[PDB]
């Protein structure tokens, strides 16, 4: 087998966490309390979910997760909701106090007390897998815990994990849902010390995901949760070809090599379409040219930035439900003659294609409509560049007058790593510019 | 778990936070024996953080109540919750500090000072992780501003590495018990500045001002100032009370309000206004809150926030709204009015939500700004200062209790320094 | 209607006056005329006041004022400012302006508003000459400087 | 497949349009719900209601059309009324403000504001299409939005689509049923700048279908519901050759090309019978003989004119339901030797005659009678000059004495466009002189 762990640290990659595995076991048909009535194969079945779930002795189905926060709060949410018997309690590891909003809090302070426990904790559940693949890692880049706690663990899960693939669903702060003023630093010295340690990194903006919701399900003020059930369909997505029988991404190694030429350029731009409203469910169902025709389109991105601006250098198109590889060629060579879709002069002008079978399923009384296809196109793009210089902008404007810098002195950080971090910023803007 | 010891210091802190107290057990449906009454586990969730728990499932305050005279503390044993309170944790002298900071400072509450003390480390012991310590207390007075920085100084060296946070009523001419309330101000603000993390700026001019244009009150009393300020304290330490998406401490507070580290003196705001026993019939909407909260009317301390600029701002939201309406709104008052902010602290607005709304309203927010303009309250104070200290009047009161008048020198230079960091920052 | 168009030549003359020791703004060079005020002018009132207030206490202006108008708010604000700022310096000073009102602001002209402003003109003039005189015929000085 | 998209502007277009939908419905068999149960073609059957139907995937069909006003009210009544399930909420486009009856406000103030996003849904259903033909476009002259908005919208028309026909049904203003002093002007503005993007245009005279409505259905009062339901026939009569099999008029290029020999003559008298009341449904069935005489007396007409002060360049003959040939062939030769039929010297006496052996359908509780046979008669002469004469002569009068003008100059129109636009229809009177 080829098992996947997933960790989810802090409060926005336990939420989204929590949205992924209650979408999962609807997808796979799994019980809150972890049974599989359907699965009347006692033994191996289609083993493809067993990749991130573990069968005990008692017939439940276990996710291969961890959760840490270094507060309980949003932990306890999990421990007394309705997937509360889906996790063994071992799986939630909760701090007493957070990092507040600080790096450095999360890193070098209250992280280094918590980062053994996490470690025994991922040791114990690696040690039941048979040949574990890797890590899908789940954090924010502007909260104290999500920036510092998830750094030190992936510097961590390299020396232990070595060969093991790492992949992060990393959350982009967008100032209309942000709660910090200094979620820039925390930002940018957490993508620094996580560079070298991340083999692909899919980046999710708020700002998009918020966009999304308020033009596409008509929803006037999105929540976390409307948020976070979007989040949950395009990780569904992505990790539907290591969940179910597949022909493209079947392992972890598979999304480096097919999107990631270069290794700091490891930064896919995600797209998801169709989101269509719950009260739309009954509407015309889109056709496999027009849902791939508005993977073209920068309103349904999952970073803001604009595509036609820098180049392809790698594009995957990944489809859920009734679709025919015919349509799906028919589609590709329509976008080709009228969308401006440059690639890089080196690679090839290739998309992969996979397509499953099984439709996107949708939460019960959710703000998403059931669909009969979906497709999510992975994309390395030169363009992402652009989140990087918004974010680099705010960084300057700041750090210019050091304002807020003494938070981080005073756990015990250098000033010299916020310099050191955005030289790397530098040169990683410079990488994307050469490329494009 | 995450711990706070609250202190309550002179006739002033002892009142407020009485008022508080009753407040607060109110939403977490504790009644004044300390039995739990109410219906939802989220009152419960986050108990333990003002709360101990007593044999027989009793809730009873994490609260040490100090005076130098026994009337205010019997006062507030007669009150309502006044039997809710750990009999031990009254703390008091008899002899009074008489409105002198000198005092409360170096005589009458440095006897006292070492009996507190033992009642903090016994409260502070049988705390699993206390984040640090909340006080409150006025700077005119001599008890909660002589003997309340004393208490600060001395919990600052036991305790080097927990927050210290201040509910601090800022004395008003118009609001006056005595003469020397400026020099009691100047000499508490120096010591505040060196000793605290956070320090909450209540002006009794704008609470008198609230009551009277605001509320129509046409003559306010203390209990009804002190019920805009135990609103105001309840909204504030929402975060820390009850789930929500931001699992606040006081450390992650102080490190996102404070860029640096004198700079710690905040103006809270209300939204809605509301007088003692007026029931509003017409929820306001999540924009007539925001638009609410950043006007000055709404203000606890008596500046124009439009003569400065944000270095920093909190917004707590209460009740059941649309999260998305609120950043919408708070989006707009930002970009509308961004001047008014500072450029080079990138995303410098928090806003929070809890389901929780206070009591009597379905919906409220609290306002937490750190402003330059919180100058011209140390400019006011000053300039009350100087015109009795060019004078030397009343100065024989504090060197009878041995302040040398060069203490007096330095605490106004201190200020004036003060002033002249926020104004550097505004500019 | 001859009063009227005396006092107002004795604002111009006074307002001249100032300008030599302190220069007029652009907006206001443009403005000032013998007659600015004889119809209800708005425009020239708002930067007149404006130069006055600044000649007066210029920290004080920073502090009431905001500036320049943009917009309608502003200009409303700026008005109900100068009726505050001008009840302040009545009492201060004990100038006894009677009827500082609302009208002042709202159709600034005629003869009681230039009656006013040139009581208000001579204050400021007072007070700079006081700080002159602090600090410290023309045909005469005029041929032993050169 | 052969599209046509119908566009409906402003309230009389819009009115109109629901009309004429709703008697489509009926013909094709197709429910307000767009559902069609006689179709046990899943797939391709009598593809000629293809031209005005796209099937979605659901087995809906949706009509190809676009409805716009500056105004919710008349759209709100098609999104609240019986076939408020057959049009997708996209193709319903409402404003806020409307034009208030001035066409500068309806092209220059308001038109601007709402212009993009009608030609985007435009563009979505012309997506849609697999050989799209043209649009056929719904508005009154007499109307500022039905006026200033479709002259933008034509010349819009004309850059994104300018191979594609655009065909007009325009309703001339009739001072009985008119709601503005100012129609003259708003229809001598809107003709001068549609006359060079039209390729066929046909105007219907509120004051003749009042009359018909009065003598031939017995309505003392005629209201805008009995109106537009005789138009709606008549339009229904004009696209029955697209709409099912047939041998004439089988695209929109032959309309212009069978009709219009001159381009700026591309005014169309339409004529209809036979018009009889329901409660004469009963009565002797009309001869092919005399429907066919009846489509030579100017009482039928659908412009107040006289053809016999004018000549014939042109002369279509539309029969619908039980015709033969044959009859057809001996009431043309008994009309040409009874009436005065004057056609142009360089034309061919030639009359052109489709046959549809699908009989006309009514509205069930709709003032028409159900007929076995009607005809259309479609004729380019050169007496609908009298109407361009009447409508001059009413814009001359006001324009003397520059009366309403200030109305137009205040939302940026200038003068000189009153005289331009005039001079253009003094041009345009002389052309049908010189023909005539």
């Amino acid at each position: 087998m080829r098992e996947c762990i997933s960790i989810h640290v802090g409060q926005a990659g336990v939420q989204i966490g929590n949205a992924c595995w209650e979408l999962y076991c609807l997808e796979h048909g799994i019980q809150p309390d972890g049974q599989m009535p359907s699965d009347k194969t006692i033994g191996g079945g289609d083993d493809s979910f067993n990749t991130f779930f573990s069968e005990t002795g008692a017939g439940k189905h276990v996710p291969r997760a961890v959760f840490v926060d270094l507060e309980p709060t949003v932990i306890d949410e999990v421990r007394t909701g309705t997937y509360r018997q889906l996790f063994h309690p071992e799986q939630l590891i909760t701090g007493k106090e957070d990092a507040a909003n600080n790096y450095a809090r999360g890193h070098y302070t209250i992280g280094k007390e918590i980062i053994d426990l996490v470690l025994d904790r991922i040791r114990k559940l690696a040690d039941q897998c048979t040949g574990l693949q890797g890590f899908s890692v789940f954090h924010s880049f502007g909260g104290g815990t999500g920036s510092g706690f998830t750094s030190l663990l992936m510097e961590r899960l390299s020396v232990d994990y070595g060969k093991k693939s790492k992949l992060e669903f990393s959350i982009y702060p967008a100032p209309q849902v942000s709660t910090a003023v200094v979620e820039p630093y925390n930002s940018i010295l957490t993508t620094h010390t996580t560079l070298e340690h991340s083999d692909c990194a899919f980046m999710v903006d708020n700002e998009a995901i918020y966009d999304i919701c308020r033009r596409n399900l008509d929803i006037e003020r999105p929540t976390y949760t409307n948020l976070n059930r979007l989040i949950g369909q395009i990780v569904s997505s992505i990790t539907a070809s290591l969940r179910f029988d597949g022909a493209l991404n079947v392992d972890l190694t598979e999304f480096q090599t097919n999107l990631v030429p270069y290794p700091r350029a490891h930064f896919p731009l995600a797209t998801y379409a169709p989101v269509i409203s719950a009260e739309k469910a009954y509407h015309e169902q889109l056709s496999v040219a027009e849902i791939t025709n508005a993977c073209f389109e920068p309103a349904n991105q999952m970073v803001k930035c604009d595509p036609r601006h820098g180049k392809y250098m790698a594009c995957c198109l990944l489809y859920r439900g009734d679709v025919v590889p015919k349509d799906v060629n028919a589609a590709i060579a329509t976008i080709k003659t009228k969308r401006t879709i440059q690639f890089v002069d080196w690679c090839p002008t290739g998309f992969k294609v996979g397509i499953n079978y099984e439709p996107p399923t949708v939460v019960p009384g959710g703000d998403l409509a059931k669909v009969q296809r979906a497709v999510c196109m992975l994309s390395n793009t030169t363009a992402i560049a652009e989140a990087w210089a918004r974010l680099d902008h705010k960084f300057d404007l700041m750090y210019a007058k050091r304002a807020f810098v003494h938070w981080y002195v005073g756990e015990g950080m250098e000033e010299g790593e916020f310099s050191e971090a955005r030289e790397d910023m530098a040169a990683l803007e410079k990488d994307y510019e050469e490329v494009g | 778990m995450r711990e706070i010891v609250h202190i309550q210091a002179g006739q002033c802190g002892n009142q407020i936070g009485a008022k508080f107290w009753e407040v607060i057990s109110d939403e977490h449906g504790i009644d004044p024996t300390g039995s739990y009454h109410g219906d939802s586990d989220l009152q419960l969730e986050r108990i333990n953080v003002y709360y101990n728990e007593a044999a027989g499932n009793k809730y009873v305050p994490r609260a040490i109540l100090v005076d130098l005279e026994p009337g205010t503390m019997d006062s507030v044993r007669s009150g309502p919750f006044g039997q809710i309170f750990r009999p031990d944790n009254f703390v008091f002298g008899q002899s009074g500090a008489g409105n002198n900071w000198a005092k409360g400072h170096y005589t009458e509450g440095a006897e006292l000072v070492d009996s507190v003390l033992d009642v903090v480390r016994k409260e502070s012991e049988s705390c699993d992780c206390l984040q640090g310590f909340q006080l409150t207390h006025s700077l005119g007075g001599g008890t909660g501003s002589g003997m309340g920085t004393l208490l600060i100084s001395k919990i600052r060296e036991e305790y080097p590495d927990r927050i210290m946070n201040t509910f601090s009523v800022v004395p008003s001419p118009k609001v006056s018990d005595t003469v020397v309330e400026p020099y009691n101000a100047t000499l508490s603000v120096h010591q505040l500045v060196e000793n605290t993390d956070e320090t909450y700026c209540i002006d009794n001019e704008a609470l008198y001002d609230i009551c009277f244009r605001t509320l129509k009150l046409t003559t306010p009393t203390y209990g009804d100032l002190n019920h805009l300020v135990s609103a105001t304290m309840s909204g504030v330490t929402t975060c820390l009370r009850f789930p929500g998406q931001l699992n606040a401490d006081l450390r992650k507070l102080a490190v996102n309000m404070v860029p640096f580290p004198r700079l710690h003196f905040f103006m809270p705001g209300f939204a809605p206004l509301t007088s003692r026993g007026s029931q509003q019939y017409r929820a306001l909407t999540v924009p007539e809150l925001t638009q609410q909260m950043f006007d000055a009317k709404n203000m606890m301390a008596a500046c124009d926030p439009r003569h400065g600029r944000y270095l920093t701002v909190a917004a707590v939201f209460r009740g059941r709204m649309s999260m998305k309406e609120v950043d919408e709104q708070m989006l707009n008052v930002q970009n509308k009015n961004s001047s008014y902010f500072v450029e080079w602290i990138p995303n410098n607005v928090k806003t929070a939500v809890c389901d929780i709304p206070p009591r009597g309203l379905k919906m409220s927010a609290t306002f937490i700004g750190n402003s330059t303009a919180i100058q011209e309250l140390f400019k006011r104070i000053s300039e009350q200062f100087t015109a009795m200290f060019r004078r030397k009047a009343f100065l024989h009161w504090y060197t009878g209790e041995g302040m040398d008048e060069m203490e007096f020198t330095e605490a106004e230079s201190n200020m004036n320094d003060l002033v002249s960091e926020y104004q550097q920052y505004q500019d | 209607k001859a009063e009227e168009k005396e006092q107002s030549e004795k604002l111009h003359r006074k307002l001249q006056g100032l300008a030599l020791v302190h220069p007029l703004p652009d907006e206001l060079r443009k403005l000032i005329a013998w007659d600015m005020f004889l119809k209800p002018n708005q425009v020239a009132f708002v930067h007149v006041m404006h130069y006055l207030f600044r000649l007066l206490d210029p920290a004080e202006f920073k502090r009431r004022f905001f500036w320049p108008i943009t917009d309608k708010k502003s200009e409303a604000n700026f008005r109900s400012s100068t009726v505050e700022y001008l009840k302040h310096l009545n009492e201060k000073h004990q100038l006894h302006w009677a009827n500082i009102k609302s009208y002042l602001v709202v159709m600034p002209g005629g003869m009681r508003f230039i009656n006013f402003l040139l009581e208000f003109v001579g204050f400021v003039i007072q007070e700079l000459i006081k700080q002159r005189e602090k600090s410290l015929s023309a045909k005469v000085m005029a041929r032993q400087n050169a």
